[PDB]
RNA sequence: AAACUCAGUUGACACAAAAUAGACUACGAAAGUGGCUUUAACAUAUCUGAACACACAAUAGCUAAGACCCAAACUGGGAUUAGAUACCCCACUAUGCUUAGCCCUAAACCUCAACAGUUAAUCAACAAAACUGCUCGCCAGAACACUACGAGCCACAGCUUAAAACUCAAA
RNA sequence: GAGGAGACAAGUCGUAACAUGGUAAGUGUACUGGAAAGUGCACUUGGACGAACC
């Protein structure tokens, strides 16, 4: 069949299979791509965390953390120290907009793993919490 | 420039013209006939048709010329060439029969070596930014390092002969401070890397 | 009308200089400066081409009757 | 479709308060606005990892260093074939658009 | 830089606010009103009409009692500067919300009054083409002046109404 | 007694406004401050957002 980018449903008779395991199965990569620091935890289908990598662990200090080569390299980090793990195909659920929201997927390829999804999960609030004042620069 | 903008640029090459008619294509074929109706400047007093004309030794003679002493340069990079060959066929001598299969001797190609050893990769541009480098300015920052390096004050009374064929050695065997230098700038651009996006191009 | 569907500027300029114009106005024209306008189409071949006929057959039939009456007199 | 304009500015004989408050005529201008103005840093990357990994050293790192070459030659030789590509424009679109003028005015 | 040791996944979890629809132009007299359900409900005429009364009137603010996610005058610290009582960063309070009363101000502006009518022979400029009939309200150089005095007001550093002297040839 | 206004007039501290006036400007309201003023909440354009896609 042609390829459909609509993720398996739930709970389905779903033929998708990487390394045998189900789409529910593979483990999760959640990327928290703030403004100035990018924040990478891997976690398994039960929510087990894997590891864990940031700017700030890799070692940019500062204005230094809100960079795509540090994005880069907390990929990579976070990838090597998934791969003793175990984890080869993940699925990515990456949050915020910030400057490390591709490069920190890139440097988790880099590191070996496969990415099998991309799903973005920016907190959008309908409504509510309203926020800091606009900066006039 | 006293020549007008019809001049053409003269293309000094015997084998260009000893090409066989046959092995030209049209293109070739077309490029010849106009060549024919157009202009030509005359030939530098520096460039000829010698078999011996190396035109990486003639731009770094030219560097290293000082006021227009294009003697004094020339007879600079001779005595270069002379001694780096002279400390060649010495090492080769005082070597064992394994060793002298590795010993180079042609001066040429240790020179050509060096430069090539001691030309950086990566640069770094105000924009300070990590770069790459243009072929052109790879090799002239090169040879205005070997230069700069060869005319350094740390050498007292040694001559400049001695002194470049020392450095073209040591840059053959990839050791001295031309290579230390190429090892600062790359070192200097991994330190800048992350401002790698400060870059528009 | 013009290039640009603007009133040709030589309408204005025969109304100021007091030349009399003749001249084929389309719905989309301006008739007002125009001495005499003939309302009809300007934009088809067969349209123009009838104009040009009808204007040279009456400007060769005046042009020859002229002759003609200034020779019909002289002869007297 | 184009959004309706129908009672959405401030005029006489709307009862609405304005919905639209253009700082700027809504009418057709006769041209339209000039074409307005980081490759390599995966490759750049690469070969200083390389170079961090071995100490600066060519001597491994020859594969990432040529590889960040032929990167660099293939971002210079996409600019050229960009720019001459690049030369519908907006001086055309401007040169048909003079031809067929938008007209606020009565003639 | 200061600041917190707290940060990420998952689950439970509001008295705060109400993506997309909305490229819709609707409701209300205006202020205002854009999550869902229900109840009540959107004056009259085939006109205009209130410091001359009645009822409303964003935001801010006052009194009392609650709530407090987040934001936030003020305040403190960090940074900046020649100085920075600010712009930038962090924390936090009144306050923004609910209840019951006050306060009655906005560039409360669509700066374009209500009703009826016309597009005919135009129109200082700009703006949102030009007008006709009718009625009410308001204006008569600038500044003094959203001021002084008087008066009224749950207002007490207030609001509405509101001058004059001196000065100028301008505004 | 003291304040206010206007005028004459120079200095003084700043540069608040006029250009995106270098933090857009302003209205109401509140706190604060050598001083124009700063900020908070709402409102106006008497600012712009360059006006096809890019
Ligand atoms: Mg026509
Ligand atoms: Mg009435
Ligand atoms: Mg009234
Ligand atoms: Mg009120
Ligand atoms: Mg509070
Ligand atoms: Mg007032
Ligand atoms: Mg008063
Ligand atoms: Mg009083
Ligand atoms: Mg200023
Ligand atoms: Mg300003
Ligand atoms: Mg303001
Ligand atoms: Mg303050
Ligand atoms: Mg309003």
């Amino acid at each position: 069949t042609k390829f459909s980018i609509y993720p398996p449903i739930p709970g389905e008779e779903s033929s998708l299979r990487w390394a045998g395991k189900k789409f529910e199965e593979i483990p999760i990569a959640h990327i928290k791509a703030s403004h100035n620091n990018t924040q990478i935890q891997v976690v398994s289908a039960s929510n087990e965390p894997l590891a864990f990598a940031s700017c700030g662990t890799e070692g940019f200090r500062n204005a230094k953390k809100g960079t795509g080569i540090a994005a880069q390299t907390a990929g990579i980090a976070a990838a090597a120290r998934a791969k003793q793990k175990g984890v080869i195909h993940i699925r990515v659920v990456v949050k915020g907009l910030g400057p490390g929201r591709l490069s920190a997927m890139h440097g988790l390829i880099m590191g070996g793993l496969e990415v099998i999804s991309i799903t973005d999960n920016t907190p959008i609030p309908h409504n509510g919490c309203r926020p800091r004042k606009a900066r006039k620069l | 420039s006293r020549y007008s903008p019809e001049f053409k640029d003269p293309l000094i090459d015997k084998e260009y013209y000893r090409k066989p008619v046959e092995e030209l294509t049209e293109e070739e074929k077309y490029v010849r006939e106009l060549k024919k109706t157009q202009l030509i400047k005359a030939a530098p007093a520096g460039k000829t048709s010698s078999v011996f004309e190396d035109p990486v030794i003639s731009k770094f003679t030219n560097m290293m010329m000082i006021g227009g002493n294009k003697v004094l340069a020339r007879s600079l990079m001779i005595q270069t060439l002379e001694a780096v060959k002279r400390k060649q066929f010495e090492k080769y001598h005082a070597a064992s029969a394994e060793e002298q299969a590795t010993i180079e001797r042609n001066p040429y190609t240790i020179f050509h070596q060096a430069l090539k050893n001691c030309e950086p990769m990566i640069g770094l541009v105000p924009i300070q930014v990590p770069v790459p480098l243009p072929d052109r300015r790879r090799r002239f920052l090169a040879m205005k390092w070997m230069i700069t390096e060869c005319r350094d004050k740390k050498h007292q009374r040694t001559l400049m002969p001695e002194k470049l064929s020392h450095k073209l050695l040591e840059a053959f065997h990839n050791q001295g401070p031309v290579i230390k230098r190429k090892h600062d700038l790359h070192k200097m651009a991994e330190a800048n890397r992350a401002l790698a996006h400060y870059r528009w191009w | 009308l013009n290039n640009i569907f603007e009133p040709h500027v030589a309408v204005r300029d025969a109304a100021k200089m007091n030349i009399p114009t003749v001249g084929i106005v389309d719905t989309n024209c301006n008739p007002c400066l125009i001495t005499y306008p003939v309302p009809g189409n300007d934009d088809s071949p067969l349209a123009v081409h009838l104009y040009c006929r009808l204007f040279q057959t009456a400007i060769t039939r005046a042009k020859e009757k002229r002759q003609q009456v200034e020779a019909l007199y002289r002869l007297q | 479709a184009t959004p309706s304009l129908r009672g959405r500015l401030a005029r006489f004989g709307n009862p609405r308060k304005p919905v639209l408050k253009p700082n700027k005529p809504l009418i057709l201008a006769n041209r339209v606005g000039e074409r307005r103005r980081a490759t390599c840093i995966t490759e750049m990357s690469v070969m200083m990892a390389c170079w961090k990994q071995n100490e600066f050293r060519d001597d491994a790192c020859r594969k990432e260093i040529q590889g960040f070459l032929d990167c660099a030659a293939r971002a210079q030789e996409a600019r050229k074939m960009r720019s001459i590509q690049e030369t519908l424009l907006p001086n055309k679109l401007n040169k048909l658009l003079q031809r067929f003028p938008n007209k606020p005015y009565l003639s």
